[PDB]
């Protein structure tokens, strides 16, 4: 039984839905092959600040975020590149709202307010030594459904 | 003995030097030299092999079984390799310096550690344990530095002060020793305690910005900007290359290795940063 | 140390090809940045120190920071004209590292193609790298290992490629220069300037005045003292390779690209230059 | 001086006979031109009222409500069952945003009471079912912004911008 | 079936009574067993009105006000300006979650009209000058929490969690 | 009681948020943090600190304001935005320096406000050159993130 | 001759009537033009006394209190316990400054003994509480300027800036 | 707990009578230690007094007075006029640093009143001259420490420290 496989799939259908165009798609693919080799080597933290830095979190992608949390029909707006990491923002986001590591209401009332995902980034700071050990198979299944279903340049 | 050969050189960068490690996270740069577990610019062995045995297939097509008999198989390895690499050690860079009250002046000048010099000395002595091969004057010259370890010192020059890379001030001290077939060119050679060589050694490395154009507004596209560190030209890394005994082995050493002198390490090549002397210590000292 | 700082001046002036050019710029732009403080008594009471003569001229004796303020820029257009009088060209360790550069690449058995480029204008190369960047806010793309500018071989093998797109195609582009899938055919070193006429460096002004600007009500002059590369200056690099039917584009695309700026504002023509020579030597 | 008024966009219309003021002033929050809707108003802790949908206080920060912003003021029938209140135009979420705002509004807001007579049990609902996407874009956006087929002719996406952009959570009792 | 009652933490003097409540039931959501506060709810979307606290409603989701739960019914004077309401117990916004919650629930507020007179523009104030901690550990945290100097000596415990724990968006008006 | 880079970073960028005011103050803050950095790297921590310092201009108000900062949560960084976002960077560095124990506050609050001071602030940021270069740029890096992620780009 | 008298601002009412002349003349140091007060007068090295609210030196130049200067010589009855100096004008360090004065002013700091009796420690303090900033636009602002109220359409505005940037030290006694 | 005292380090001959005790206890807070002088202070914010030298208070942050500071009350006719205060180990700004003191300290230092005869016009000093370091050394470092001659060869350093290190701004009036 390994229910991370599970998580994962759950979690890239719904990133797999919310990227509308295919080299959005083939973006969250390099994403996925880089970003968790890159925690494995540099630990969750300066992944995560690197991933967030790329993301572009202005309240327009938060909004559709948020979104994909409950609708299933929302999507994901940018170039190719800003979408595919807020992508896989909102997989490593929805990992930890599964598995209750972090709160759900929080988690969005820091995605909605400017002066609170300071916070979210705190608490994430405090638990990353948690995430960093219950991630890895999680992305690795994320990693696996991405090469295994969208395709290569 | 357990090598049958073990000939150390010298790798000294002709152009600028780029061999990169690969774009982590927590770097500043995105496209880093390679460094080693103390943090000093290093050439990994297998980039070493690799480069090296490219240009000997290419460049002695008549002995690619004995090159394939001492560098390996490319293709279905019956047996391992002969020969091995060690990682290039950072001998001695290129450093900036400032610095009054010198007759001769100099505009850069090569910094050591005894970090370094140490890591070049247990080459040296594990070579002679595992070989018939003994490199006493290196030995000799090395542990007569060493001998100094614990505070800066000059072994070319009237050097009292100087600011290195502009943010290191330095008081050094002289030695009478010398070592003038490794810095041939009369360049002074400072070598440093290992808490304040480390950042001056870092800080000696060429970072350079380059873009990409979007050429059809002639303006940098977007996201098309990165950082790219370089050893600087005339940088001397150390290495060994060892040998197990085979007729081959005879051949690689009296055939190959004595005219080797050039080959390309590293990447950028078409920026033309790629080229390297090798000195075989055998003849240097 | 401190007195390393208050001397740097002097050292610019006395040694003149001799010292680090980039460890010195980045030494006064401390003097520079703590000028007013540097003038508190703290000249280290020399004599050559051109920072004596800014105790000795009273530009506004009413208010001491105004006073100051019009010193450091007098002071900022002083460094400029220091650097660029005292800091000449020594370019006999270039060709003697061309020329054995030029050994080496001819034992790798490579086709080399050694250019001569002058500039005709004053130049700008690295306009964004940093050298006087923390004084002049502009830089020059400088080595300063061999203690001179230089023109990126990076930035060379881009404007050629470019021009080789825009003429023959990309796939030619690609057939000559390479793309992710196979690696380029063509070598290019950086370019150092061998010989001068004069000056190496010379000093330059740019100042905008409706740069972003609303309206006229938003107009000002904001001038900006930098350094630029003197016109006559040669450089030198080279070019080399293995195929040989890949020195015919080079060679037609050499003496146009150049006559089109090489640097940075070439659209208002800076950055152009001359092609001096062109000698190329087949692999025999 | 400037009045608006909220208009939510869920998937039961209330909107037929909701508005008098399409335009009225010289301007409005919300735009459209040819890249979809512009400065769309996200309200969150409250839930629509299907049953005559209207924003009843919930308090889950994940209740959220995405509706337009257009000038004027409610049919001068109401006044006592909605929430009119002024934010210096930087305290309101606002996406797609693509201009800037006059510094001060005044918003009236259609508002349902607490009705604490049953638990508030709320689903996140979308916006699906082409019909109603049609009578939604035939209701509002057509009488609100007859820009409708007379300057914007690609409304094939501005039916997308609502099948994707709005969504929200829904009391469903 | 059970009844909570919201109460809101302001810096002020003015929550000395407007309650008719003490236990009620057996138990609080909020709670203090030697580590400090615990199920704290966080109201969003509304600001404080300290002039005559209550919780005025607002539109950012940045604005919020945090307080206490305890059963009970304000004072028999309400019912005319409460946001009264169920609640199943989940849509709750929590910190500190160490008791569940039995899937309902019912809770009264602090509550005033938005106040359409003026631009409501805030001010995040959180709750320090000490002397406020102790006039509000004994104003409210001991007239319902009997709990103190009973069970807990601690008080410089639950004093530090009232500093961190405990802000809320202000008016300014 | 020891705060690695990426807590100490994000602890400072709350600050230098929550005190900069005007939002392009904070769009140019995002620049500083972009490029500032490699000038740490090309040009040495101490040219690079002192060119930041001068491109403040503290102004003696400025420098009070900057001040207030280290103390309470309610201080505010006025002035122009490209010279705000310069003093803003100076707070993240003063306060890298301060809390890794380096250099005093006292003293690098004199060396800011009066001339005799600063050279003195020279001497000793010359003596403590490796100790500063040695893992502040990781710091500083983080702060870049950090402003690239939560400050909209320009 | 021109008699200044500064003047504290803490968030203690150690303030009452410590004031016998509020401008005599035509002059004053800190004025107000609807920019916030400006020519504030920062004393570092010193710290506040709230016990009868006053000027205590430090050895610390990380202890400072900032204030204001008002004309007069304060009680006529006194100046055996407030410092009394001579600085020509130039020395005040006096941030927001808009003009200069004519090189001659005699400053009555109001001090106190230092009491080597325990170690002054002290806390960073911020003005906060809006009620305070209520009382302190009335404490001295307004019958020492008395055109504040009195013209001000933006009188709020200048709460923005006591309310923010008077931080001091206050030594825990 | 102990006592200690500052001794600055002016111009004048003024530590002919300035002390009563040498050691008294076991440790003190300056050090001589093979590599010049430890732990010295400065004062900021004052000034130095060299008519019966003492130190003048000032106002602006930048009229410093250095000098060190050992065990000893000062002369049993004064701690009448010399402004005693009490810091807690923390709140005193050294100067080359290298050890850690007693958490607690009082101290007594030289002051003169602050001077409202005379608009104070204060300039930097230099202590050259080095006859009169040679003075100097007589002054402080065998008067208070006979452990030079018994500890010192390495005056060399030292001198040229007493020569740099030190610095005052006195009113030279």
């Amino acid at each position: 039984y390994e229910e991370d496989y599970k998580l994962a799939l759950e979690a890239f259908k719904k990133v797999f839905n919310a990227l509308t165009h295919y080299g959005a798609k083939q973006a969250f693919r390099s994403r996925a092959r880089d970003l968790v080799e890159e925690i494995y080597n540099s630990g969750f933290i300066p992944t995560f600040f690197y991933i967030i830095s790329k993301a572009e979190l202005n309240s327009d992608s938060l909004d559709s975020l948020i979104s994909l949390f409950s609708s299933d029909n929302a999507i994901l707006r940018g170039s190719d590149e800003n979408v595919s990491y807020s992508a896989y923002l909102f997989i490593i986001l929805y990992y930890l709202i599964k598995r209750g590591i972090i709160e759900q209401k929080f988690l969005i009332q820091a995605l909605r307010c400017e002066k609170t995902r300071l916070d979210l980034i705190d608490k994430l700071y405090n638990l990353a030594p948690i995430i960093s050990a219950k991630i890895r198979t999680y992305l690795l299944a994320i990693k696996r459904l991405s090469e295994a279903l969208i395709e290569a340049r | 003995p357990y090598y049958a050969f073990a000939e150390p050189f010298f790798i000294h960068a002709i152009t600028h030097l780029h061999v990169g490690s690969g774009s982590s996270v927590e770097e500043e740069i995105a496209l880093p030299f390679q460094r080693d577990e103390l943090g000093y610019p290093t050439i990994y062995a297998s980039s070493l092999k690799g480069a090296i045995k490219s240009f000997l297939l290419k460049e002695f097509p008549d002995k690619r079984d004995v090159i394939y008999k001492v560098l390996g198989e490319d293709e279905n390895p019956e047996e391992a390799s002969l020969g091995t690499f060690l990682d290039a050690i950072l001998f001695a860079i290129p450093s900036r310096i400032i610095e009054i009250d010198s007759a001769k002046p100099y505009v850069w000048v090569y910094v050591t550690t005894y970090e370094l010099l140490k890591k070049v000395k247990l080459y040296l002595d594990s070579i002679s344990q595992l070989s018939n091969a003994s490199f006493s004057n290196l030995k000799n010259k090395i542990d007569t530095i060493l001998a100094k370890e614990g505070k800066n010192i000059t072994l070319d020059s009237d050097l009292k002060s100087a600011i290195l890379n502009e943010d290191f001030y330095v008081e050094l001290e002289a030695l009478n020793n010398k070592i003038p077939s490794i810095i041939n060119a009369g360049v002074p050679l400072l070598v440093l305690e290992d808490s304040i060589g480390r950042e001056v050694i870092n800080r000696s490395l060429i970072r350079v910005r380059r873009i990409r154009i979007d050429r059809d507004k002639k303006v940098v596209e977007t996201g098309g900007l990165w950082s790219e560190e370089y050893v600087p030209m005339k940088t001397i890394f150390f290495s060994v290359l060892l040998g197990k005994e085979s007729k081959e082995s005879a051949i690689f050493a009296s055939c190959i290795l004595r005219n080797l002198r050039y080959v390309i390490l590293g990447g950028k090549e078409t920026i033309g940063k790629g080229i390297v002397e090798l000195r075989w210590v055998k003849d240097v000292i | 140390a401190i007195d390393f700082l208050v001397n740097i001046l002097e050292l610019i002036k006395e040694k003149q090809c001799n010292i680090n050019l980039f460890s010195a710029i980045s030494l006064t732009s401390i003097v520079y940045n703590n000028f007013g403080e540097f003038l508190s008594n703290n000249q280290s009471y020399s004599t050559n120190n051109p920072l004596l003569k800014y105790h000795i001229i009273i530009l506004n004796d009413k208010n001491k920071t105004k006073d100051v303020e019009e010193k450091r820029n007098i002071f900022k257009r002083e460094v400029a004209e220091l650097i660029s009088r005292n800091f000449k060209l020594d370019g006999e360790k270039v060709r003697n590292y061309f020329d054995s550069l030029k050994e080496v690449l001819k034992s790798l058995k490579y086709t080399i193609v050694d250019v001569e480029i002058t500039t005709r204008t004053r130049a700008l190369i690295g306009v964004s790298t940093s050298l006087g960047k923390l004084i002049f806010g502009s830089g020059i793309s400088f080595d300063p290992y061999m203690n001179l500018p230089y023109i990126p071989a990076s930035e060379i093998k881009g404007i050629v490629r470019s021009y080789i797109e825009g003429k023959l195609g990309e796939q030619e582009a690609e057939e000559i220069f390479g793309n992710e899938e196979r690696e380029g055919n063509v070598n290019f070193t950086d370019a150092y300037p061998t010989r001068s006429k004069d000056f190496l460096f010379v000093p330059d002004v740019i100042t905008p005045h409706y740069n972003g600007k609303k309206s006229e009500a938003d107009a000002e002059p904001r001038p900006v003292i930098h350094l630029t590369i003197a016109p006559k200056v040669t450089f030198r690099f080279l070019i080399y390779y293995k195929r040989e039917d890949v020195g015919k584009p080079i060679c037609d695309s050499m003496p146009i690209i150049l006559i089109r700026g090489l640097g940075a504002r070439s659209s208002v023509g800076y950055s152009l230059f001359e092609l001096r020579k062109i000698e190329v030597i087949k692999a025999a | 001086s400037t009045q608006r008024e909220y208009v939510f966009i869920p998937i039961t219309n209330s909107i037929t006979i909701d508005v008098k003021i399409t335009i009225g002033g010289s301007d409005h929050i919300t735009n459209i031109d040819e890249r979809g809707i512009h400065n769309v108003l996200v309200i969150t802790g409250y839930a629509v009222d299907e049953k005559n949908g209207r924003l009843v206080p919930t308090l889950d920060p994940c209740d959220y409500v995405k509706g337009i912003l257009v000038a004027g003021t409610p049919q001068q029938a109401q006044s006592n069952d909605f929430l009119t209140l002024k934010l210096p135009a930087n305290k309101l979420y606002l996406i797609r945003k693509k201009g800037n705002i006059s510094d001060d509004l005044k918003i009236y807001i259609p508002y349902s009471s607490p009705d604490a007579r049953n638990s508030m049990k709320t689903k996140p609902v979308s916006i699906s079912d082409d019909t109603i996407v049609n009578n939604i874009i035939k209701e509002v956006f057509d009488k609100i912004y007859n820009i409708t087929q007379k300057e914007k002719v690609k409304i094939e996406k501005v039916k997308e911008d609502i099948k994707e952009l709005f969504s929200y959570y829904a009391l469903e009792q």
